[PDB]
C-alpha cells in the first residue's frame, strides 16, 4: 500500500505470491476500542426453582474404587474392542 | 522378617566392601588434589578422608552398610570422573568457618539455644 | 444430571472388569487387588516379587499388547509398614487402554529393576534413585539425575524439609561458591486449611 | 508388495508358512506347560482360533482383514513375543499359591 | 483420518530427469530462494520506534500492584487478608491494627515486587477492588532494596493515577 | 528541522493531535501499520534535566499514557 | 532371601544426611490435634500429627519480617496409627513424646430432662 | 542501648549482630576483607567512598539483603563525616595510599585525615574507634611513609585516648601488594640481608573482629606479626621456587623499596595474635595459593616441591 | 496533614516515628523517608454526615460492583450517627 | 552454549568429530516443583503448571485442568469447550512454529526466526488482549475458561487465519527443497518402530515414523469428536521427512482453528456450581452464598474426592501426563508430571549411536526438547 509500483514488480518478480493483498502490515482492520458493553448471559443456572444442588452434585456422586481379587468359558477378553484400521485422506493425500 | 538382602548374608563382606572402598579413596584423593589445581596438603586430605569414614562409625546393619558403600563407590566414579567441580571438593572441606563452638558458656552468650 | 456431571461410561467400565478377573485368573500367585474407579482406569495392587513377570506378560501374550510406559513414582506415604510405592503405568497401542501396575516396597529391600524389559525405564528408574533412595539391584547403571553432585538426603520425602539444609552462596574469602545452614528472609506461614464437618461421606473409613 | 508402513520392519516374501510354524511352536511349547493352569486354557484357546483365522484364508489383504491386529508383521513379530514369554514361563510356575501376605492394612487409601 | 508424507518417487521421463539434472547443475531453486529472500527485501519492515513510538497493550493488561480509594474516602483495603490467602509466592506480608476510631485497618501492607508473579490472583480476591494491577511495567531498579514497596509507597504510588484505573475497570468491569 | 532529524528518525509531522502540560506533543497518524498509529515528542526542560538528550519513559502523564498504548482511541 | 533376621532396629539417622544438632537437639511430639474450639465438628481429628520443636524467630531489620534459623519447623507428619507414630519415630532417630487421644465423655441428655417437677435442671427461659 | 541491637539466632545470613560498623577505604584490599568477615557475620556496614560507584558494585554481593550501605566523602568537608558517623556503633579508620599524588602528600593524609575523623568521632560519642598503622613506625628519617604514620598514632592517642592503634608487619594475601610487586621483579631482582616477618591477612582480619567485638581492646595498642621472622634473601628463594620461574638475582616509589629494606623488629610491650586468641597460619600454603598466576603450564600444578627454612 | 518528628523529619499517618538512636536513621541517607500526605482519617471528618428519615438503609459506596458490596445498618439511635464499616463514613435520620 | 537448546550439559565422550558416547548430564534446571505443589493447593499451585512448560502455555494448562475435572465429575459448558479447542491448536501452532525455528537456527538459516518471530508477537498479542499476559496466561481455571473473550476479537483470529495461512506456504517456499538443507539432515536419526515403542518415545516421534498413532483422534478428551482433521504420519523415518511431519500438523491446526469459528456456540464461559468456580461480581455484591462461597473458596480450595488419576492429553511434543494422587483434602498429595520431553531426551544415545557432533547437535534442536519441562 503507497508504495511505488515498479518496486512492487520487483516484489512480486521477486517471487510469484501475490505480495501485495496479504502483506501483514495490518493498518485498520481491528476494530474500534471501548466497545458497546456486553451483558452476559448465565446458562442452566439461576432459573428457578428446581435448582436443588442434591441433583447437580458432582463432588458428591464420586465412588469408591470397586474391587476384584485379593490376598464353558467363552472368555480369554481383551481389555477393549481392537481397534479399526484408519482411512486414508481426502485432500490431497499422497498418494 | 527376613528382609531380601544387598550384597552379603553377614557382615563380614560389608567389612570387605568398606575396606575396599577406603582402599580406593586412599589411592584416588592425590590424584583429584594434582588434577583440580587445589590450594592443600595431600596428608590433610587423607586424613579428612578418614575422618569421613570414622563419622559413620555406630552403623550395624548390613542393608545400611552395602548402601553407604554403594554411596562412596557413586561418589568416587564422580571424582575418576571430572563431572564433579572445584565448589563440591572444597565443599567436602569445612574452611569457611562456621567457628560454631561446644561449650555451655559460650553457647549461653550466644543463645536462645542449647 | 445431564449438565455440569461428567456422564461415566459402561462400556469400558464392565470390559475393565472383566479384564482384571481374566488377570487375577491367570496369575494367582502375584495378584493381591485389582481394582476399578468409577471413570474406570484399572489398577493391579502387587506384592514386589513378580514384577518381572508381570511386565513380561503383560508387554506380551498377544491377548492384550501395552507396548508403552509410563512413570512409576513411589509416591511417599508413611504410617504403612512398607513404605513406598512403585507406580507402573502402562499404555497400550493396539486398544486404547490405561493399567496401572502399584508395587509396594520399603526404604532398604530392592526391587528387581525394569530396565532389562522396558528400555524406557532406565532414566525413571535413576530418578527415582536420586529422588527417593530404592536402590535397585540387578540394574546396570545408577549415577544420580536432577540433583546437585554432592548434594544428599533424597529431597521428595516426607522427612526433608521444604527449604534444603545447606544453602549455596558467594564469598571472596575463598574467592568461590561455599555451603552454609539455610536462613530464610520470610517464614513460609503455612496455612490450616483442613475443614471440618465430613467434606466426604461415602469416604469414612470404619472407626476404632 | 513395496512400502510397508513401518521404519525398521519389511515382511519376508512368504507370511503364511512363518506364521504357521510359529503357531505350531506355540502349541508345541504350551503342550510342555502343566495342564492345571488355565493360562494354558486360554493361550490354547486363542491360539487355535487364531490358527483358524489362517487356516481357510489364502489371500494375503483378506487376512490382514478378517485378523484384527493389522497389518501382518506386526502379528508376527507379536507371536515371536509370545514365543519368548513361553520360554520364560517355562519358569516362574505362575499358578503356584500366592508369596505371603501383605501388611493387611496397607491398600486403604485415605490414611 | 490420515494424510502421510513422502510417498514419492523420481519419475523416469527425460524431460523430468533433464530438469532435475539443471537443478543439479545451476541450483535453480537455490535461486528461487534467494528471490524470495529479496521479495522480503523490499517489503517494508515494521519495527517500532521506542522512545517516541511505544507497542500496543490490551485492557486487561497486569501492571504495577497499585491501590485505589474511594470518592474522597479512605483506602479502599480493610485487611481481609484474601490477596495474601490466594498469594502463591506469599508476597503479601499483612500486619492489621484497627485506628483510632473503631473501624479496622492495616499496619503493614509489603508486596514483594520480587517474589509476586503476577498472576492476577490478587486482582480476583479483593473483595472491592482495591488492589488493582496498574498498566505500566517501567521499574528498573538499581538496588535490591527498592523493589520491596511498603504501604505509603503503595498509596503515592496508586495516587500517581487513578483515572487510568478508573478507565480501564469501568471499561473491564463486565467482562470479569 | 534539527531538532525532529536528530530526535530519532522521523519527519511525519501532518496529523497533530494534540499536546499536554509538562507541553509534551502527541501524534496520530492513520497511514501507517498497527505499531505506528501514534506517537510522543519530548519537549526539552519539563523538569529541566536537559531532556532534549536521554529521554525516559514515564515522562508521559497517565492519560495520555493511556492513550499511547492504544486501549482507546480518542485523546 | 531368609537373612538374619533378629532384634536389629533401622538406623536410617546416617543415611538420609540430615546434621547432627537436627538429629540430636530435636524432640518431636507425636499428639492428636483437638477441635477448633471456637469451631465446632471433629473431623479434624482422626490424625496422628509429628511436630518438632519451636525456635527463635526475630525481626528482619529491613522489613520487620519472620526470619528464622529453623529448616524444620514447617513440618508436620499425619499418620493414622500410635504404634506406626512410635516405630517412625525410633526409625528415624530422633527423640519424641507421647500424649494421649483424649476422647470426649458421651453423657446423656433429654429435653424431658430439662423440664421435670423436682429436678433442679431448669433453663427457665425457653 | 536501643532495640534491634541486641543479637539474634545463628550468625550468618541476616541475623542481627551487636555492631554497626563504619569502615574506612574499604575500596582496596583489607578493608574488603573485613567487609567479608563483616557481612558474614551479619552486621550494618556503613561504607564511604569517594570514587567511582564500580568499586562500591564490587563490594556489593558481600553482605546480605540491603544489609551494607554506601555513601560519599572527601578529605575535604566536615558534613559527609559526620553523617557517616550519626548513627554507629564501631568505626575502622582504615585510609592510607602507597604513593603521593600531585595534590595529597603523605604529609596531611595521616595529619589531616585521622584529626578531623578522630576529633568528630569522640564528639559524636562512638565506642571502640579502631585506627589501623603499620609496624616500625619512627619518629626518625629513612622514612617518610613511617614517620607520618608515626605521626599519625601519636595523633590517634592524643585524642580520644581509649581508642585502640593496631599495627600489623607486611601483611600478604590473596590479592597482597607485596607479592604482587615481586611478580614485577620477573621482567627484570636486589639481594640484601633483613629479616621479615609477614601474616596472612584473614586471620588480621579475625583478630580485627574479635577485637572489634570484644571490650578490654581500648586503650591498649596491639601488634600482629606471624610466627615466621626469616629473612629478605630466603623469602625471593621461596617465591621463585614456588613460582619456578628461573632467577639470578643481583609504581614503584623509593618509599617502596625504603620499606622493603628498612627492618622488622619485636615489641614484647604489647600483647599479640594469641594473646587475643586466634589462630596464627604459616606462609607456604597461602603462598601456594597465591602464586598460580606466574607459572604458565610448565610446573604449574605442584604442591611439596621446595621447603625453605626461617633462621 | 504530617506532624512534626523531634529528628526534624516527618512523621507518618501511623505513629511508628523513629527514635534518637536509631540505624534507619542511616540508612535514611540521602535520599527520601517518602510519606504520603493524602490521610485516611482527615478527610472522612471533612464530609457531611448524611440524613435519611429512614430506619435502616443500604450502602455500596456508589456504582454497581465499582464499590463495596451491600450493607443494611441500623439508624435507631441518636447518640451516635449510625456507620458502616466499608464505607467509612456515617448517617443518620430525620422526622 | 546456543546450540544447547536451554540449558543442557552433554558430556560428550567422543573419538575426534566421529563420537563414542554421548552422556545427557540435566538437572541444572531442577526447580522443585513436586515438593512446592505438595504444600499448596489445587488453585494455588496453577502457575507451577503455567510455568512448568514455557512454550505451550495453554495446553498444559488444560491438561491439568481435565486432570482435575476428569477426578472431580465436572463437564463444563461448550462453550467453554470449544474456546479451549481453539486455543489449543493455537497454542499448538506457537509450539510447532518455534521448534521449526530453534531447529533453523541450530542448523544455521538466520531469517525464517525473525519471520516467524513476528507472526508469534501477533501470537503473543492475542494472548495479551485474552488474559492480560503476554506469556503465561493462568486463564484455564478447573471449572473452565475463566473470564471469557471480550468482544472484537473473532475478526483478529480470522485476519491471523488467512495471514498465517499465506506465511507458512511462503515458509515451505523458503526451506522445503532447499538442497543444502534436505542433502545437510537425510538419514540421520533412524528410529526402528520396535525401539520406537520401547524407548518409550511419544506423539511427534510415533507419528514421525512408522505407527499411525493419534491422542487426539484416539481418546476424546474434549469435543475433538465433532471437528474433522487428519494427523501426519512420517514413514522413512528420515528427521527430514518429521519436519514434514511438523509443517503438516501446523496447516492441520488452521483447518481446526477454521472449523472452530464455524462452530461457536454462545452459551456460557464457567460451571453452574458456585461450589468450584468463584461467582461473578454482582453476585459477589449482593448475595449472601455467593459471598461466602467467594471467600471460603480462595482461602481453603475446595475439597476433592480422594484418588490416585491419571490423564494424558496430546501436546505439541506428544502424551503429556500428569499424574495426580489427592488425599482428601484441598491439597494434591503428590502430583506428577510424564514429559514427553523427557522421554526423548531418553533415546539420545541410540539416536547418536553412529554420527558426528554436528548430528548431536541437530537431533537435539530437531525434538521440542526445552528443559523445563524435562525436569520435573
Ligand atoms: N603492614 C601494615 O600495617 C600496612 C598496612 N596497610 C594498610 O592496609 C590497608 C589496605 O592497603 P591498601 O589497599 O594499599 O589501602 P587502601 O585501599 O585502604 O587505600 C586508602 C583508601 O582510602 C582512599 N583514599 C586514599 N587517599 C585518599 C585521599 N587523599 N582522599 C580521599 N580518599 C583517599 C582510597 O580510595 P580509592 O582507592 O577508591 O581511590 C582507598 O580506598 C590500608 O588501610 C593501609 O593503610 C598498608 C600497608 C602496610
Ligand atoms: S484482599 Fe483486598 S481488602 Fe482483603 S486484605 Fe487484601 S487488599 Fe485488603
Ligand atoms: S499477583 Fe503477585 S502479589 Fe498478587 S497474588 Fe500473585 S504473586 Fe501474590
Ligand atoms: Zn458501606
Amino acid at each position: 500500500a503507497s508504495a511505488t509500483r515498479l518496486i512492487q514488480g520487483l516484489r512480486n518478480w521477486a517471487s510469484g505470491r501475490d505480495l501485495q493483498a496479504k502483506l501483514q502490515l495490518r493498518y485498520q482492520e481491528i476494530s474500534k476500542r471501548t466497545q458497546p458493553p456486553p451483558k452476559l448471559p448465565v446458562g442452566p443456572s439461576h432459573r428457578l426453582s428446581n435448582n436443588y444442588y442434591c441433583a447437580r452434585d458432582g463432588r458428591r456422586e464420586a465412588m469408591p474404587p470397586s474391587i476384584v481379587m485379593s490376598s464353558s468359558e467363552k472368555k480369554a477378553v481383551s481389555p477393549a474392542p481392537p481397534i479399526k484400521r484408519w482411512e486414508l485422506s481426502q485432500d490431497e493425500p499422497y498418494l | 522378617t527376613s528382609v531380601k538382602p544387598i550384597f552379603s548374608r553377614d557382615m563380614n563382606e560389608a567389612k570387605r566392601r568398606v575396606r575396599e572402598l577406603y582402599r580406593a579413596w586412599y589411592r584416588e584423593v592425590p590424584n583429584t588434589v594434582h588434577l583440580f589445581q587445589l590450594d592443600i596438603s595431600v596428608k590433610q586430605g587423607r586424613d579428612k578422608v578418614r575422618e569421613m569414614f570414622k563419622k559413620n562409625a555406630h552403623v550395624t546393619d548390613p542393608r545400611v552398610v552395602d548402601l553407604l558403600v554403594i554411596k562412596g563407590k557413586m561418589e568416587l566414579e564422580e571424582t575418576i570422573n571430572v563431572w564433579k567441580q572445584r565448589t563440591h571438593v572444597m565443599r567436602f572441606f569445612h574452611e569457611t568457618e562456621a567457628p560454631r563452638p561446644k561449650d555451655f558458656l559460650s553457647k549461653f552468650y550466644v543463645g536462645h539455644d542449647p | 444430571t445431564r449438565p455440569t456431571v461428567r456422564p461415566r461410561n459402561d462400556v469400558a467400565h464392565k470390559q475393565l472388569s472383566a479384564f482384571g478377573e481374566y488377570v487375577a485368573e491367570i496369575l494367582p500367585k502375584y495378584v493381591q487387588q485389582v481394582q476399578v474407579s468409577c471413570f474406570s482406569e484399572l489398577e493391579i495392587c502387587i506384592h514386589p516379587d513378580g514384577v518381572i513377570p508381570v511386565l513380561t506378560f503383560l508387554r506380551d501374550h498377544s491377548n492384550a499388547q501395552f507396548k508403552s510406559l509410563a512413570d512409576l513414582t513411589a509416591v511417599d506415604i508413611p504410617t504403612r509398614q512398607n513404605r513406598f510405592e512403585i507406580v507402573y503405568n502402562l499404555l497400550s497401542l493396539r486398544f486404547n487402554s490405561r493399567i496401572r501396575v502399584k508395587t509396594y516396597t520399603d526404604e532398604l529391600t530392592p526391587v528387581e529393576s525394569s530396565v532389562s524389559v522396558y528400555k524406557a525405564a532406565n532414566w525413571y528408574e535413576r530418578e527415582i534413585w536420586d529422588m527417593f533412595g530404592v536402590f535397585f539391584a540387578n540394574h546396570p547403571d545408577l549415577r544420580r539425575i536432577l540433583t546437585d553432585y554432592g548434594f544428599e538426603g533424597h529431597p521428595f520425602r516426607k522427612d526433608f524439609p521444604l527449604s534444603g539444609y545447606v544453602e549455596l552462596r558467594y564469598d571472596d574469602e575463598v574467592k568461590r561458591v561455599v555451603a552454609e545452614p539455610v536462613e530464610l528472609a520470610q517464614e513460609f506461614r503455612k496455612f490450616d486449611l483442613n475443614s471440618p464437618w465430613e467434606a466426604f461421606p461415602a469416604y469414612r473409613q470404619p472407626p476404632e | 508388495k513395496k512400502t510397508t508402513g513401518l521404519v525398521g520392519l519389511a515382511v519376508c516374501e512368504t507370511p503364511h508358512e512363518r506364521l504357521k510354524i510359529l503357531y505350531t511352536k506355540i502349541l508345541d511349547v504350551l503342550g510342555h506347560i502343566p495342564k492345571n493352569a488355565a493360562y494354558r486354557k486360554y493361550t490354547e484357546q486363542i491360539t487355535n482360533e487364531k490358527l483358524s483365522i489362517v487356516k481357510a484364508e489364502p489371500d494375503v489383504k483378506k487376512l490382514e482383514e478378517q485378523l484384527q491386529g493389522g497389518q501382518i508383521e506386526e502379528v508376527i513379530l507379536q507371536a515371536e513375543n509370545e514365543l519368548s514369554l513361553a520360554r520364560k514361563m517355562i519358569q516362574w510356575k505362575p499358578w503356584e499359591p500366592l508369596v505371603e501376605e501383605p501388611p493387611a492394612s496397607q491398600w486403604k487409601w485415605p490414611i | 483420518t490420515y494424510k502421510y508424507v513422502n510417498l514419492r518417487e523420481p519419475s523416469m521421463d527425460m524431460k523430468s530427469v533433464t530438469d532435475r539434472a539443471a537443478q543439479t547443475l545451476l541450483w535453480t531453486e537455490l535461486i528461487r530462494g534467494l528471490g524470495m529472500t529479496l521479495s522480503y527485501l523490499f517489503r517494508e519492515p515494521a519495527t517500532i520506534n521506542y522512545p517516541f513510538e511505544k507497542g500496543p497493550l490490551s485492557p486487561r493488561f497486569r501492571g504495577e500492584h497499585a491501590l485505589r480509594r474511594y470518592p474522597s474516602g479512605e483506602e479502599r483495603c480493610i485487611a481481609c487478608k484474601l490477596c495474601e490467602a490466594v498469594c502463591p509466592a506469599q508476597a503479601i506480608t499483612i500486619e492489621a491494627e484497627p485506628r483510632a476510631d473503631g473501624s479496622r485497618r492495616t499496619t503493614r501492607y509489603d508486596i514483594d515486587m520480587t517474589k509476586c508473579i503476577y498472576c492476577g490472583f490478587c486482582q480476583e480476591a479483593c473483595p472491592v477492588d482495591a488492589i488493582v494491577e496498574g498498566p505500566n511495567f517501567e521499574f528498573s531498579t538499581e538496588t535490591h532494596e527498592e523493589l520491596l514497596y511498603n504501604k505509603e509507597k503503595l498509596l503515592n504510588n496508586g495516587d500517581k493515577w487513578e483515572a487510568e484505573i478508573a478507565a480501564n475497570i469501568q471499561a473491564d468491569y463486565l467482562y470479569r | 528541522y534539527l531538532r525532529v532529524l536528530f530526535r530519532a528518525n522521523d519527519v511525519r509531522v501532518g496529523t497533530l493531535v494534540g499536546e499536554d502540560k509538562y507541553g509534551n506533543k502527541y501524534y496520530e497518524d492513520n497511514k501507517q501499520f498497527f505499531g505506528r498509529h501514534r506517537w510522543v515528542i519530548y519537549t526539552t526542560e519539563m523538569n529541566g534535566k536537559n531532556t532534549f538528550w536521554d529521554v525516559d519513559g514515564s515522562m508521559v502523564p497517565p492519560e495520555w499514557h493511556r492513550w499511547l498504548h492504544c486501549m482507546t482511541d480518542d485523546p | 532371601t531368609q537373612l538374619i533376621t533378629v532384634d536389629e532396629k533401622l538406623d536410617i539417622t546416617t543415611l538420609t544426611g540430615v546434621p547432627e544438632e537436627h538429629i540430636k537437639t530435636r524432640k518431636a511430639r507425636i499428639f492428636v490435634p483437638a477441635r477448633n474450639n471456637m469451631q465446632s465438628g471433629v473431623n479434624n481429628t482422626k490424625k496422628w500429627k509429628m511436630e518438632f520443636d519451636t525456635r527463635e524467630r526475630w525481626e528482619n531489620p529491613l522489613m520487620g519480617w519472620a526470619s528464622t534459623a529453623d529448616p524444620l519447623s514447617n513440618l508436620v507428619l499425619t499418620f493414622s496409627t500410635k504404634e506406626d507414630a512410635i516405630a517412625f519415630a525410633e526409625k528415624n532417630g530422633w527423640s519424641y513424646d507421647v500424649e494421649e487421644r483424649k476422647v470426649p465423655k458421651p453423657k446423656s441428655k433429654s429435653y424431658g430432662a430439662n423440664f421435670s417437677w423436682n429436678k433442679r435442671t431448669r433453663v427457665s427461659t425457653k | 542501648l536501643h532495640h534491634a541491637v541486641i543479637p539474634h539466632g545463628k550468625g550468618g545470613r541476616s541475623s542481627v549482630s551487636g555492631i554497626v560498623a563504619t569502615v574506612f577505604g574499604a575500596t582496596g584490599f583489607l578493608g574488603r576483607y573485613l567487609v567479608n568477615h563483616l557481612g558474614r557475620m551479619g552486621s550494618q556496614v556503613i561504607v564511604p567512598y569517594r570514587c567511582e560507584p564500580y568499586d562500591t558494585m564490587h563490594l556489593r554481593p558481600m553482605g546480605d539483603l540491603g544489609q551494607i550501605i554506601f555513601m560519599d566523602w572527601n578529605g575535604r568537608d566536615k558534613d559527609s563525616i559526620r553523617r557517616a558517623v550519626e548513627h554507629s556503633n564501631v568505626v575502622i579508620n582504615l585510609v592510607g595510599r602507597e604513593w603521593e599524588t600531585k595534590n595529597f602528600d603523605f604529609e596531611d593524609v595521616f595529619v589531616k585525615i585521622p584529626q578531623a575523623i578522630a576529633q568528630v568521632s569522640k564528639e559524636a560519642g562512638v565506642e571502640k574507634f579502631i585506627h589501623i598503622s603499620h609496624l616500625n613506625a619512627d619518629i626518625k628519617s629513612s622514612s617518610k611513609y613511617l614517620r607520618n604514620k608515626a605521626v599519625g598514632e601519636k595523633e590517634v592517642r592524643e585524642t580520644f585516648p581509649e581508642a585502640t592503634i593496631i599495627k600489623p608487619a607486611d601483611i600478604f594475601g590473596r590479592e597482597d601488594r607485596f607479592l604482587n610487586y615481586f611478580a614485577n621483579i620477573r621482567w627484570f631482582s636486589l639481594g640484601k640481608k633483613t629479616v621479615k616477618q609477614p601474616v596472612y591477612i584473614v586471620d588480621v582480619t579475625k583478630g580485627i573482629i574479635n577485637a572489634i567485638k570484644d571490650p578490654d581492646a581500648r586503650g591498649k595498642t596491639f601488634a600482629f606479626v606471624g610466627p615466621n621472622r626469616y629473612l629478605l634473601f630466603d623469602l625471593v628463594q621461596y617465591v621463585f621456587a614456588v613460582a619456578h620461574r628461573p632467577f639470578l638475582p643481583y609504581w614503584t616509589t623509593r618509599d617502596k623499596v625504603e620499606r622493603i629494606h628498612t627492618t622488622d623488629r619485636t615489641l614484647p610491650h604489647l600483647p599479640g595474635l594469641e594473646d587475643l586468641g586466634v589462630q596464627a597460619t604459616p606462609l607456604e600454603l597461602k603462598a601456594i595459593e597465591v602464586l598460580r598466576r606466574h607459572r604458565t603450564y610448565r610446573w604449574l600444578s605442584s604442591e611439596i616441591e621446595d621447603v625453605q627454612p626461617a633462621k | 496533614g504530617v506532624r512534626t518528628s523531634p529528628t526534624g523529619e516527618k512523621v507518618t499517618h501511623t505513629g511508628q516515628v523513629y527514635d534518637d538512636e536509631d540505624y534507619r536513621r542511616v540508612r535514611f541517607v540521602g535520599r527520601q523517608k517518602e510519606v504520603n500526605e493524602n490521610f485516611a482519617i482527615d478527610l472522612i471528618a471533612e464530609q457531611p454526615v448524611s440524613q435519611v428519615g429512614s430506619r435502616v438503609i443500604s450502602c455500596d459506596g456508589g456504582g454497581g460492583a465499582l464499590g463495596h458490596p451491600r450493607v443494611y445498618i441500623n439508624l435507631d439511635k441518636e447518640t451516635k450517627t449510625g456507620t458502616c464499616g466499608y464505607c467509612g463514613l456515617q448517617f443518620r435520620q430525620q422526622h | 552454549h546456543p546450540a544447547a537448546h536451554g540449558v543442557l550439559r552433554l558430556v560428550m565422550e567422543l573419538s575426534g568429530e566421529m563420537v563414542r558416547k554421548c552422556d545427557p548430564h540435566i538437572g541444572l534446571l531442577h526447580r522443585g516443583t513436586e515438593k512446592l505443589i505438595e504444600y499448596k493447593t489445587y488453585l494455588q499451585a496453577l502457575p507451577y503448571f503455567d510455568r512448568l512448560d514455557y512454550v505451550s502455555m495453554m495446553c498444559n494448562e488444560q491438561a491439568y485442568s481435565l486432570a482435575v475435572e476428569k477426578l472431580l465429575n465436572i463437564q463444563p459448558p461448550p462453550r467453554a469447550q470449544w474456546i479451549r479447542v481453539l486455543f489449543g491448536e493455537i497454542t499448538r501452532l506457537l509450539n510447532h512454529i518455534m521448534a521449526v525455528t530453534t531447529h533453523a537456527l541450530d542448523i544455521g538459516a538466520m531469517t525464517p526466526f525473525f519471520w516467524m518471530f513476528e507472526e508469534r508477537e501477533k501470537m503473543f498479542e492475542f494472548y495479551e488482549r485474552v488474559s492480560g499476559a503476554r506469556m503465561h496466561a493462568a486463564y484455564v481455571r478447573p471449572g473452565g475458561v475463566h473470564q471469557d473473550l471480550p468482544l472484537g476479537l473473532m475478526d483478529d483470529i480470522y485476519e491471523f487465519s488467512k495471514n498465517f495461512s499465506l506465511r507458512i506456504d511462503e515458509l515451505e517456499e523458503m526451506l522445503t527443497n532447499n538442497r543444502i538443507w534436505r542433502n545437510r539432515t537425510v538419514d540421520i536419526g533412524v528410529v526402528t518402530a520396535e525401539d520406537a515403542l520401547n524407548y518409550g518415545f511419544s506423539g511427534v516421534m510415533l507419528r514421525g515414523s512408522g505407527i499411525q498413532w493419534d491422542l487426539r483422534k484416539t481418546q476424546p478428551y474434549d469435543v475433538y469428536d465433532q471437528v474433522e482433521f487428519d494427523v501426519p504420519i512420517g514413514s522413512r523415518g528420515d528427521c527430514y521427512d518429521r519436519y514434514l511431519c511438523r509443517v503438516e500438523e501446523m496447516r492441520q491446526s488452521i483447518r481446526i482453528i477454521s472449523q472452530c469459528l464455524n462452530k461457536m456456540p454462545p452459551g456460557e464461559i464457567k460451571v453452574d456450581d458456585a461450589k468450584v468456580s468463584p461467582p461473578k461480581r454482582a453476585e459477589m455484591k449482593t448475595s449472601m452464598e455467593s459471598l461466602i462461597h467467594h471467600f471460603k473458596l480462595y482461602t481453603e480450595g475446595y475439597q476433592v474426592p480422594p484418588g490416585a488419576t491419571y490423564t494424558a492429553i496430546e501436546a505439541p511434543k506428544g502424551e503429556f501426563g500428569v499424574y495426580l494422587v489427592s488425599d482428601g483434602s484441598s491439597r494434591p498429595y503428590r502430583c506428577k508430571i510424564k514429559a514427553p520431553g523427557f522421554a526423548h531426551l531418553a533415546g539420545l544415545d541410540k539416536m547418536s549411536k553412529g554420527h558426528m557432533l554436528a548430528d548431536v547437535v541437530a537431533i537435539i534442536g530437531t525434538q521440542d526438547i526445552v528443559f523445563g519441562e524435562v525436569d520435573r
